[PDB]
RNA sequence: GUCAUCUAAUUAGUGACGCGCAUGAAUGGAUUAACGAGAUUCCCACUGUCCCUACUUGCUAUCUAGCGAAACCACAGCCA
RNA sequence: UUACCGAUACCAAGCCAUAAAAAGAAGAAAAAAUUUUUUUUUAGAAUCUUUUUAUGAGUAGAAAAUCGUGGGGUUUGUGUUGAAGCGAAAUACGUGAGUUUUCGUGGAACAUCUCCCUAGUGCAGAUCUUGGUGGAAGUAGCAACUAUUCAAAU
RNA sequence: AUUUCACUCAUAUUAAAUAAAAUAACUCCAAGUGGGCCAUUUUUGGUAAGCAGAACUGGCGAUGAGGGAUGCUCCUAACGC
RNA sequence: CCUAUUAGCUGGUUAUUUUCGAAAGAUCUCUCAGGAUCGCUGGAGUUGAUUAAUAUAAUUUUACCAGGUAGAGAUAAUGAU
RNA sequence: AUUUUAAAAUUAUUUGAAUUUUUCUUCUUAUAAUUUAAGUUGUUUCUAUACAGUACUUUCUUAACCCACUCGUCUUGAAACACGGACCAAGGAGUCUAGCAAAUGUGCAAGUGUAUAUGAUUCUUUAAACAUUUUACGCAUAAUUAAUGUAAUAUGUCUAUUGUAGAUUUGUGCCCCACUUUGCAUACAAUACCGGUAAGCAA
RNA sequence: UAAAGCUAAAUAUAUGUAGGAGACCGAUAGCAAACAAGUACCGUGAGGGAAAGAUGAAAUAGUACUCAGGAAUGAGCAAU
């Protein structure tokens, strides 16, 4: 790795690529982020437009457990099961799978996509979004909410 | 002293060889240049150019797109100098036959269940050398992450690009220059 | 490493508006040829270097599983073809065949001597040779760093179970033993060569099946392991252009300027 | 100390180095700001002559395809 | 800072050199549990190490 | 100036030498391409040390081989002779530095009887 | 500064004068015998300070036997 | 008014490299002797081979391809009939960093260009560091303390 | 205004000329630079200045070669052997 | 000893050939010996062109615009005289 | 080794014609040769009837004609009456780690990385290799809002929004071309739909 | 279920001691120290702190003998 640095090319340039004029010095425009606001404003509103100041309430000790939920659109639902049954729940208009999401590790069922016309499918989850319930009974199937 | 722009070389642009010093591709590339140097198609030569090209330019398309895009005629052969990843939001495939730099086992399986067949760079010179009922198709090559970020600067008025930014919370990027009642707004 | 403060164990003392000396730090004091001499940086004697060599250098890589298990079967198929042992240095002009495996009770063989008269009766015995006269010692001053001697590498003996395989070719030097199930990339392509002369038991060679997914067991088989598929179907890229499918495609011959 | 303070020297031939680029004018142009309630009236001119023509097209599908 | 990237957020403006370390010993480490919970299950012989939970 | 010896050019003897190498012992004659920046060599200064520069390059056809119209080839014992048996009217062997007497003698044999001319035949003897 | 005095001749000294750039009372004012390796002007004596330099003694320098550094040094060393 | 002289510019030709281009994945030629011998060659590496045209300043700066050094794998080698190193060299190669040889000296190790890995990897400068050595130069100088002499011994 | 159908407006020299015009366009990453100075022409302050400040273009800088005896910037002319 | 503190400042910064090749403007800046940002530059890549033609042009032609500098005037106005 | 060919020219015969009317008149008819085509060939000498010289090759040393200021550096500008350098050797300066991105190579792909750890006749090397009883975790797979939260055409159809250009493909005029067919990537726009905010209504 | 108490393992170890290793350094390097090294030497003191390895297989082969020299040395027809 050393040998392929572009330092090694540079070896009898006496600068180092690094200009005659301007030099090499050590934080000539500052250490880190020092200059936003002064003299590297440009770059942060350039680059990091919403970087300073604050918005919103705060919220003290957050525990992301609580509010974890793990999505999945209505395109997925199908797919979700093998290919030889999902061969097997279209042959067979009788049968309708019921898939628990929840257990696959989904725990709210979102409505992105299209699910196959005259395809009955229970979906079992924990939440359900409107337009995910739209289409799951649209395709004659029904959403059960479990916990 | 002669007064010509570039002091009278004519400067090309992009790739020249192949940087993979893959054998296979190697090979591959070796029979494709040589096809398309031999026959007048430009179908060879255009795939003799993206088997040249960097990863980013052979993306990969999914077997819905495949599908989709070979919809019109169905008894054609599309060739991809991309891989071809499986869509799980796809129903049913149908019939399709492929060439393709490479598939992923899931495409492949689908694909082979469905009766089609999957077919590598070789084969289809061998068969199709001048690539008769042959479609060309690449995948989306401008939807990577990469590109979100590119273009004019997140900042420049009316931008789209995505910021770099170590998470993307309320306290992350979005205060002043982001809304009117933090100064202005992009 | 080098020691974390070497070089830089003195005290420091730069005294150099007007003495007529560079502004290098001096070791203070009188009475030894120390005393005003230019202490630690890294043009002086007895300095310390540039950029101490520190400890947490990244010494190891982490390697994607699935490109280690694509190497590893690739080195078997390498090692293979004829062609490729022979260009990777073995002497095989002799051997009947190359993927050569042997019966069981290679495996139950367990004397140094009969292990070189097996090596010799199969057509081994310029290889062995190879082996028994590359020792030498290596040049540079890596042999005050206890490395040597410098040996070429022979066959890989390749078992399923150690009945005296093990303790009956070591000792032949260049010589190597391996575990069907427990396969190295470093033995199976050494130094990152392709193609080494493997000499397989016949059991381990049954075994390569099972552990690469065919006839499936359940403590053997690499679970979900998918062994990988080419890029090309056949490449014999000339016969398929020699086909007269594409022979017939081809435009008449043009020239030069 | 005192220095410089404009010069326009050079900037020329450094515009011209790369070329005076020119707009790239698209074919169209977007209607964002630009006179609502005729736009808008577009929009439902476009809606009416798709679905006219969407329904003409789903009819033949539909015949020849039974 | 220059250029189109994030804004650096390293903490690394104490003395941190004192306080790396690189665990050369990991699987030397693993061996010596092993052998440890080895020989602490040949001395009780035939019972199991482990409590049931 | 040129040299010719048949249609073997070679466009510049008298090798180039590196910078005040002349009057500096520091300096060593190896050539260095003076970077500096009122450097007169490297301005092409008139009547100074002119540089290497890839023009001075010799006929690709002629290139490599020796005044016997031959290409060298330094051999370290007989078994690195073998290619030259189909290879003797354009190759010339000459025996590497470190061999031995014997391997010296044995190396000059095989060649004399392979009809490979040697360039250093009548070393250490 | 002006007027005296000092000299042949006084941007010096001393004595006066005082609308004093910007004097002044323990920020001490004025004056004082004695004292001073303190600052200053003049006089007598004195003299190589000078006119105007010369001669002379010691110790060096100098040549020799012996011993024997250093500073400085891009390369060097004639001018219009 | 003519002639002439006069560039690293211009023109024709050769060669080097750069860029681009046209194109390419198997057969006997000659000569010298005397029907027969002998001498050369008898090609096919795709970042390759053949041919063509134009083009060539360059600080700061960028890139590519090359050249070396310590050490590691792999390969395949040199050493007491003398390795490394060093001194002088060469009808030697390269454009060039260099490489390779010869003679001498030396007396025990040394390469690997097959491919690759690795770094404490390349010096004219830093009033650079340490060591050694110059011109100055047999020069400055060996000047306080009044002063030495004769003869003998060792 | 849009959409769909018609009909058709030079192109065989190209809706004027000329064009080593695609050596283009675009995207990405990034270096150095951010003390300038000079000449012609114009021009402000100043008695003036090898003075200070501007405009255009070309240069020097970053660049040698021939000439101007000499000369960073003038003239010719820019550079592989 | 913390400490190899910090330095927008001075000095130095190590092989070859080949190819491309600048800036000393501008905006903001407790800014004026600095920096960020744009411009100029390299490298990478795609889309194109490869069809003596389209894109294109520090060029002209044809057509059409806009101007108040040089000049001119002082009897056209204003201000001088 | 399948263009140093063909043609062109010339010579010698040959057929006809034309015309400037012929000892170089032109145009082809055929054959045979040549080169002016289709980038230098021949003769004679010498080296020499030698084995390294007084010759030839080469290195070096000296001259001679023309030319040539001290390098490095800051600088608009250095040979500078700008600074550093008496000389030589050896040492001597963009590196290491963290983190982010871009580029490119590689594997796998709606997934990907098996983290710590465990096992296992491997325990010189081995501190590496090998392995992981069918929801650990990171990143990605969905956005948006301070936020309660909410969350991507929408069941008329396994279908996959609409245009304008556009790669490829299909026909008719196996290799040029104008109409046909399909419409990748992408660009420019239009549309829906999701989150937020306005506005209208609001059980 | 505070304002009393004990408690092994998994954890850390620039110290000391002892083992074993390395794509480490190779006497201006590597610890300051390969050696009589924290030694010599310097400072009133706190402290500061070096340089310096290699005959040869064998000195159980370390130069005998002669000549010339006061001797150191030198030379040899002498010698390992």
């Amino acid at each position: 790795a050393t040998r392929f640095k572009k330092n090694r090319k540079k070896r009898g340039h006496v600068s180092a690529g690094h200009g005659r004029v301007g030099k090499h010095r050590k934080h000539p425009g500052g250490r880190g982020k020092a200059g936003g606001l002064h003299h590297m404003r440009i770059n942060f509103d350039k680059y990091h437009p919403g970087y300073f100041g604050k918005v919103g309430m705060r919220h003290l000790n957050l525990l992301k457990n609580r509010t974890y939920c793990p999505t999945i659109n209505v395109d997925k639902l199908w797919g979700l099961l093998p290919e030889e049954k999902k061969k097997e729940f279209s042959e067979n208009k009788d049968i309708a799978p019921v898939i628990d999401v929840t257990r696959k590790g989904y725990f709210k069922v979102l409505g992105n996509g299209k699910l196959k016309h005259n395809q009955p499918i229970v979906v079992k989850a924990r939440y359900f979004s409107s337009v995910a319930e739209k289409k799951i009974k649209a395709v004659g199937g029904q959403c059960i909410l479990v916990a | 002293g002669i007064a010509l722009k570039n002091v009278g070389r004519i400067k090309k642009h992009g790739r020249k060889h192949l940087v993979s010093k893959n054998p296979y591709l190697r090979l591959l590339v070796k029979l494709y240049n040589f096809l398309a140097r031999r026959t007048n198609a430009n179908f060879n030569k255009i795939i003799a150019k993206r088997l040249i090209m960097p990863k980013r330019y052979r993306p990969p398309l999914s077997l819905s797109k495949l599908q989709y895009h070979m919809a019109n005629h169905p008894n054609d052969i599309a060739v991809v100098v991309g891989s071809i990843t499986d869509d799980k939001r796809l129903f049913s495939l149908k019939q399709l036959k492929v060439c393709a730099l490479r598939f992923t086992e899931t495409a492949r399986k689908r694909i082979e269940d469905a009766g089609g067949e999957c077919l590598t760079f070789d084969q289809l010179a061998l068969k199709y050398p001048t690539g008769k009922k042959c479609v060309l198709l690449r995948g989306p090559t401008k939807a990577r992450t990469a590109e979100k970020h590119f273009g004019k600067a997140p900042g420049k008025p009316k931008s789209k690009a995505r910021p770099y930014v170590r998470s993307k919370g309320r306290k992350f990027e979005k205060a002043r220059g982001r809304r009117k009642s933090r100064a202005y707004k992009k | 490493a080098v020691k974390l403060g070497a070089g830089y164990e003195t005290s420091a003392e730069s005294w150099g508006t007007g003495r007529a000396v560079a502004r290098i730090p001096r070791v203070p004091g009188g009475g030894t040829h120390r005393a005003g001499q230019g202490a630690f940086g890294n043009m002086c004697r007895g300095g310390g270097m540039f950029n101490p060599t520190k400890i947490w250098r990244r010494w190891g890589r982490k390697v994607n599983l699935k490109e280690k298990r694509y190497a590893v079967c690739s080195s078997i198929a390498a090692s293979g073809v004829t062609s490729l042992v022979l260009a990777r240095g073995h002497r095989i002009s002799h051997l009947k065949e190359v993927p050569l495996v042997v019966s069981n009770d290679i495996e139950s063989l367990s004397k140094t001597k009969e292990a070189v008269n097996f090596l010799v009766s199969l057509g081994l015995k310029d290889e062995v040779n190879r082996l028994v006269k590359s020792k030498k010692i290596r040049a540079g001053k890596g042999k005050m760093r206890n490395r040597k001697y410098k040996i070429r590498n022979g066959p890989l003996i390749i078992y399923e179970n150690d009945n005296g395989v093990k303790k009956a070719f070591r000792n032949i030097p260049g010589v190597d033993l391996c575990k069907v199930t427990k396969l190295n990339l470093l033995k199976l392509a050494p130094g990152g060569s392709i193609g080494r002369l493997c000499i397989w038991s016949e059991s381990a060679f049954k075994k390569l099946d099972v552990i690469y997914g065919k006839i499936h067991e359940k403590k053997v088989t690499k679970k979900n392991y998918i062994l990988p598929k080419s890029i090309v179907h056949n490449p014999d890229i000339y016969r398929i252009i020699h086909s007269d499918k594409v022979q017939a495609s081809l435009l008449a011959k043009k020239k030069p300027c | 100390a005192k220095s410089k303070n404009h010069t326009n020297h050079n900037q020329n031939r450094k515009a011209h180095k790369n070329g005076i680029k020119k707009p790239k004018k698209h074919k169209f142009m977007s209607r964002k700001g630009l006179d609502p309630n005729f736009f808008r009236n577009q929009k439902y001119c476009l809606k009416g002559i798709q679905k006219k023509k969407k329904e003409l097209k789903l009819k033949a599908k539909q015949e020849k395809n039974n | 800072v220059a250029h189109n990237n994030v804004l650096p957020n390293v903490h690394l403006h104490k003395w941190w050199q004192r306080h790396v370390r690189v665990n050369f010993s990991k699987n030397i480490k693993k061996k010596k549990r092993r052998l440890l919970r080895e020989k602490r299950r040949k001395a009780n012989g035939g019972t199991p190490i482990e409590k049931l939970h | 100036a040129v040299k010719k010896v048949g249609k073997i050019i070679k466009k510049r003897t008298k090798k180039f030498t590196r910078f005040q190498s002349n009057r500096f012992m520091r300096v060593k004659p190896a050539w260095r391409k003076p970077r500096g920046i009122d450097c007169r060599v490297r301005r092409r200064y008139k009547g100074t040390n002119l540089m290497p520069s890839i023009g001075y390059g010799s006929n690709k056809k002629t290139k490599f081989l020796l005044p016997n119209n031959k290409y060298k080839y330094v051999v370290k014992n007989v078994k690195e002779m073998e290619p030259l048996i189909m290879n003797h009217t354009k190759y010339c062997v000459q025996i590497a530095h470190n061999v031995s007497s014997k391997k010296r003698k044995q190396i000059i044999e095989r060649a004399k009887q392979m009809n490979v001319s040697v360039i250093n035949a009548k070393a250490r003897l």
